[PDB]
RNA sequence: AAUAGGUUUGGUCCUAGCCUUUCUAUUAGCUCUUAGUAAGAUUACACAUGCAAGCAUCCCCGUUCCAGUGAGUUCACCCUCUAAAUC
């Protein structure tokens, strides 16, 4: 668990790295801030002119636990329990 | 409550229900008021019945309903 | 006359639709023929005591 | 539950708790339980005065007119509510009970005056 | 004991005694509930002060008698509200007993109602699309003739003395079961002098 | 799903209806009255006081 | 003949819309509420300019000014006086028509008094009854205590004038007497303390200007606009003042002198302005700094 | 992870994103498509991605598929009147097929907005009852009204226990 | 136009012709699996009146509901043979086809 | 099953069952101050006694409802058609 945790956390791509890799702006949308677009990272090199392709349907693998929860089908007496501040 | 098959209570066998006493002046006045009240309410009920029937006919064969039906049929063709 | 609230609603609807008539709403009771309560009822539609002699 | 005969009635269904009555105005089959299945709710009646000293009565007049127009009867307490609202004429017994209260208080006032006169 | 801040509770949080005991962390930062298992009970204890006696592990509020839950001590109340969401922490979050959590929730709401504690107030839309006040519901209705003349809405609202022949007919019909004949009622409702 | 026929219920229904037409009480039985007690001997029910 | 403009005239709305301003950082300030993890999009410079354009459109909706209405006239209409019911009840009945598809200002709400009088409910009873049966989010049946004078001064001391107006808008109808009294007390506290920037980029700035212009107290707002290099707004303020006060000393002076631009503020400062001296000085300073930048 | 390619298709969020709600006339929709051929690719993606969305929004419309029965792909709709609508889909993308059948046989946004409004009339805010059906169960939940005795005991004068005691 | 039959128009495949003037038709509908949220074919059998006995096992037919059922299980009539088994006519071009190949080219009649 | 935890071995890793911690209900033990409110036979076993349906100028109407139970158990929902009943 410790070795896996540190591997995952060391291998995360930042927003600046994502912008540099794709030469596009990274825009953050917050529901608390409404439709205001917040640029979090911009590429240091040239900025692409061609929009990123919009695949109508992404072929990304989903976790059934995440999907089952969003659909209200996840029932657990142990989930979302009140606990001390951590 | 009891069913028609249940037997009558014995403590109530000899009970005789004596009708109330009548005040002739109040009795006659109240009798007339019920006639007038119920005539007025029957007239209101008739109007409410006509409104319900009118709205049913209007929604089925009204001008706005037959017009929208032809429009939908024309848009379909 | 109409009841006090029913009359106010009928008059208010007139004004919303642009009618400016000052005529008083009236409830027609000519068609409501009030029979006496002792008027002979229809015996054909009346029931009959069922057989269970004591 | 198909009942033998019967009809729809606009009446008061009692809710609330002990010593705290609250009425829902509902159109329901007369044979149905007082607080059971109903066809439509047509308003509410709080018989207890609120902080502003008011008894609140909600009336869905559009739907009450609909159900009366569809053959619904009226319970006597509901007819009196409509009399107070001005939607129906004052019920004959609302008028009669008012006259009785006047005659009753006219006798108490006379008795009080006769006692003070003796004193 | 007797706290000298009961009248001005906000002063305790500005004193040196407070800063040494809590610093800049919340008063509940170092509190830990004692319970069996890894998952704690979903309710905290009912109260830490029972008949003037304190339990062995008093909650953050009950363990310091100088902390006064009051709608004016806004600096203390802020410690039990999330700064990012504005929600009041549930009692297991901080470990406060149910008694003090209710007092905190009431003080927090009272401070907001008084304007002493800032909270998010959204921008709402108007109730009505049209603001016209011309409709009869909110304007004058033409008075009815009976109302102008001062008559009852319907004539049968009034008492009309019935004829003597009609009263004799009812005395014959109900002979032997009659009350005394009532006359016209008072014109107004009497009153006890 | 095919409800089993209930023959005894239909049989009894007809027998009851038949017996109610062949053993029907006559006006002389239903509407007789004892003028001393003011009761109907067919049912033993008293008449209303205002009819006495 | 010649009608004076209304608050909702296109000419007035355009003037007040620009004087209000649009600041996307303030208009879309992060709200302190239940949060969700944010989403991220990869955008080109064009896709970003479009998303920012859509935000400006969403902001112009959020800045839509509420209409300024005059106080509603008390309702005192008797439908019937059934005196036979006098003394039969001790408490009055309030009857509310709850038919769903009726505008709330067209709903008959009547009151049967213990005297037997059937009368239309008062404006206060109406808004209370509409909240009981048609509860609106953010509105309370009983008036919150925040609107008491002692509690508004607390909110003003914290510079929370916009929260006061958001609470008043949610609680009271725009033509209510409480709605107008609170707005007027809020506008006056802004004028006294020079807090006009608290309402910029909000839907409440125009109503505040409308109040000052009609009450001939634009001297404070005009100074604030000059000190902030908003002469375009300061010049529009003086023009809006003349439009709503055509037969005035300043409006004639502008006609006689054919004043335009900064000259309007000088004409207004001398004739009608109460703080005419402080405006000329504040305006003089501005022209200097503008010359220093030019040179 | 969720089994199969494009598991997003097996989520309620995806299925509710269909914009084709057929008019009541439509009773049966047959899809004839070919498994191979570059000109029948849109029909294959239409079957793969959108048929589930169409069925989700139109549960009572029969949808039947037929493979390699004809040289080109086409959709055919059977209406209650007895009329048949043949839609040729060869060379068309799946997004164009969805937009085509929406135009000729789908309910417009106005017709759907109306239906949603009529549904709101069923839940009147002024009605009291269980939370499943109404906002509030009792008038005691309204501020200013006499609260429930389970929370605030009533005055002795408003309780029948003491009304009878004094009267008796 | 009214009918007491629930299924007014249905398409199915003829799976039996052993009854006189009656075709046994398998009708499939898509049914959502609530747990998997995947659609699976659910098949149901319908008897359809075929007066001319023109239905062959395997052809796709369109069924129309009768006003009232004519038999215990016969609630529909043959309305149209959509795809005759082995004799399909391409509806898009009107030419005969054998699978994905034309038997007569659409260019014959221009 | 969760933010998980304990437990196989001389030891480790993996798999796996069991149990722990959470929240309700019933019963048992021991213990128990007040007020308000809600809820309240284990048993479709047998039942002492009382009461639970009358109304009304006779006809009729009502006692076919309400109240009860959970034995049996895809008669409950939608459409079509059409009685009785209310207007
Ligand atoms: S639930 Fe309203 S009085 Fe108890
Ligand atoms: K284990
Ligand atoms: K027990
Ligand atoms: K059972
Ligand atoms: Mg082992
Ligand atoms: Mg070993
Ligand atoms: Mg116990
Ligand atoms: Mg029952
Ligand atoms: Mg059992
Ligand atoms: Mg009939
Ligand atoms: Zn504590």
């Amino acid at each position: 668990l410790t070795q896996g945790l540190f591997r995952g956390l060391s291998r995360q791509e930042t927003h600046q790295q994502l912008a540099d890799k794709k030469g596009l702006h990274v825009v953050e949308i917050r529901e608390e801030c409404g439709p205001l677009p917040i640029v979090v990272a911009s590429p240091r090199g040239p900025l692409r002119k061609d929009p990123e392709p919009e695949d109508e349907v992404p072929d990304v693998k989903l976790d059934w636990e995440d999907v089952k929860t969003a659909q209200g089908m996840k029932r657990s007496v142990w989930s979302n329990l009140k606990r001390a501040a951590t | 409550r009891k069913t028609r098959h249940d037997p009558l209570a014995k403590s109530k066998i000899e009970r005789v229900n004596m009708p109330p006493a009548v005040d002739p002046a109040e009795f006659f006045v109240l009798m007339e008021r019920y006639q007038h009240y119920r005539q007025t309410v029957r007239a209101l009920r008739m109007e409410f019945v006509s409104e319900v029937q009118r709205k049913v006919h209007e929604a089925r064969a009204g001008v706005l309903a037959e017009r929208k039906a032809l429009k939908d049929a024309a848009e379909h063709r | 006359p109409y009841p006090p609230l029913l009359r106010a609603m009928i008059i208010a609807e007139r004004q919303k639709n642009g009618d400016t008539s000052t005529e008083e709403p009236m409830l027609n009771v000519q068609r409501i023929r009030m029979e006496p309560w002792d008027y002979p009822a229809k015996q054909e539609d009346k029931g009959r005591a069922k057989g269970t002699p004591v | 539950k198909a009942y033998r005969g019967g009809h729809l009635t606009i009446r008061l269904a009692l809710g609330g708790c002990t010593n705290r009555p609250f009425y829902r105005i509902v159109a329901a089959h007369n044979k149905c339980p007082r607080d059971g299945r109903f066809v439509e709710q047509l308003g509410s009646y709080d018989p207890l005065p609120n902080s502003h000293g008011e008894k609140l009565v909600a009336l869905n007049l559009d739907r009450i007119r609909h159900w009366i127009g569809c053959g619904a009867h009226l319970s006597k307490p509901m007819e009196k509510l409509l009399g107070l609202a001005g939607f129906f004429p004052l019920h004959p017994m609302m008028i009669t009970n008012a006259e009785r209260l006047r005659r009753k208080r006219a006798r108490e006032v006379l008795l009080a005056s006769q006692k003070t006169d003796a004193e | 004991p007797i706290s000298p801040y009961k009248d001005e509770p906000w002063k305790y949080l500005e004193s040196e005694e407070y800063q040494e005991r809590y610093g800049s962390r919340p008063v509940w930062a170092d509190y830990r509930r004692n319970h069996k298992g890894g998952v704690p009970p979903q309710r905290t204890r009912k109260t830490c002060i029972r008949r003037n006696k304190v339990v062995g592990n008093p909650c953050p509020i009950c363990r310091d008698h100088k902390l006064h839950v009051d709608f004016r001590n806004v600096k203390l109340l802020e410690q039990f509200v999330c700064a990012h969401t504005g929600i009041i922490f549930y009692a297991p979050y901080t470990g406060v007993c149910v008694k003090q959590h209710k007092r905190l929730t009431q003080a927090i709401q009272k401070a907001r109602d008084h304007g002493l504690l800032i909270y998010h107030i959204p921008q709402v839309e108007p109730r009505d699309l049209d603001f016209s006040t011309s409709h009869g519901a909110v304007s004058a209705t033409p008075p009815a003739p009976t109302l102008v003349s001062g008559d009852p809405w319907y004539p049968w609202y009034n008492w009309k003395q019935p004829p003597e022949r009609e009263l004799s007919r009812l005395r014959r019909l109900y002979q032997g079961h009659l009350q005394e004949e009532s006359g016209p009622p008072p014109e107004s409702m009497p009153k006890m002098p | 799903k095919k409800v089993r026929p209930r023959l005894i219920a239909e049989l009894a229904r007809r027998v009851r209806a038949l017996r109610e037409q062949l053993n029907r009480p006559r006006d002389s039985q239903l509407y007789a009255v004892d003028y001393e007690t003011l009761t109907r001997p067919f049912s033993g029910r008293r008449l209303p006081v205002r009819a006495w | 003949e010649t009608k004076k403009p209304t608050f909702m005239d296109e000419e007035v709305q355009s003037i007040l819309t620009k004087m209000t301003g649009l600041n996307l950082q303030k208009t879309f300030k992060p709200a302190i509420q239940e949060l969700k993890p944010p989403t991220y999009k990869l955008m080109t410079q064009a896709q970003l300019e479009e998303a920012t354009r859509q935000a400006v459109e969403a902001a112009k909706v959020r800045l839509k000014m509420p209409p300024v209405l005059e106080e509603r006239v008390p309702i005192n209409d008797v439908l019937a006086e059934d005196k036979i019911l006098e003394g039969t009840e001790t408490t009055k009945y309030v009857f509310t028509d709850i038919s769903y598809s009726i505008p709330h200002r067209e709903r008959f709400i009547v009151v049967r008094e213990p005297s037997g009088t059937l009368r239309k409910a008062s404006w206060e009873e109406r808004d209370r009854m509409i909240q009981v049966y048609f509860p609106k989010e953010g509105r309370k049946i009983l008036t919150p205590i925040i609107f008491k004078e002692e509690n508004l001064r607390t909110m003003y001391s914290q510079d929370r004038h916009v929260d006061v107006l958001n609470l008043c808008f949610a609680q009271f109808e725009p033509d209510s007497t409480e709605y107008i009294k609170v707005h007027h007390k809020t506008y006056e506290d802004i004028d006294k303390r020079g807090k006009y920037d608290l309402l910029r980029s909000t839907r409440y700035f125009g109503g505040m200007v409308w109040y000052f212009v009609n009450n001939k107290k634009i001297d404070g707002l005009l100074i604030d606009q000059i000190q902030r290099d908003l002469i375009d707004d300061a010049t529009n303020l003086v023009q809006l003042y003349h439009v709503l006060h055509p037969d005035g000393q300043s409006a004639q002076g502008a006609k006689d002198q054919a004043a335009e631009g900064i000259n309007l503020i000088k004409v207004f400062a001398k004739t009608e302005a109460q703080k005419g001296a402080y405006i000329e000085l504040t305006l003089q300073t501005y022209q200097e700094a503008l010359s220093r930048h030019s040179a | 992870p969720m089994k199969g390619r494009f598991p997003i298709r097996r989520t309620l969020q995806y299925l509710s994103q269909g914009n084709v709600v057929f008019k009541d006339s439509v009773k049966v929709m047959t899809v004839n498509y070919n498994t191979h051929g570059e000109l029948g690719e849109g029909a294959r993606k239409f079957v793969f991605f959108n048929i589930p969305q169409i069925q989700y929004k139109n549960p009572w419309v029969q949808i039947m598929m037929f493979k390699n029965m004809t040289p080109s792909p086409f959709l055919r709709f059977y209406l209650d009147s007895g009329e048949q609508v043949l839609v040729d889909v060869e060379t068309k993308s799946n997004k164009e097929i969805m937009e085509h059948i929406r135009k000729i046989l789908g309910k417009n946004e106005e017709t759907l907005r109306e239906e949603e409004e009529e549904k709101k009339q069923l839940s009147h805010p002024a009605n009291f009852g269980p939370r499943k059906y109404c906002l509030r169960e009792c008038i005691c939940e309204v501020e200013g009204q006499v609260p429930c005795p389970s929370l605030v005991p009533l005055p002795k004068e408003m309780r029948g226990k003491y009304k009878a005691a004094l009267k008796a | 136009v009214r009918s007491s039959v629930h299924a007014r128009w249905i398409v199915g495949k003829v799976i039996g012709t052993k009854m006189q003037k009656t075709a046994k038709v398998r009708v499939t509908r898509l049914v959502l699996d609530p747990y998997l949220l995947k659609y699976f074919n659910k098949r149901k059998t319908y008897f359809a009146h075929d007066a001319l006995q023109q239905c062959t096992v395997g052809d796709i037919v369109l069924l129309r509901a009768l006003p009232v059922p004519r038999a215990k299980h016969v609630k529909h009539e043959l309305a149209e043979i959509v795809f005759k088994v082995g004799k399909v006519i391409d509806p898009v071009t009107g030419k005969p086809c054998a699978g994905t190949t034309y038997l007569e080219s659409p260019l014959s009649s221009e």
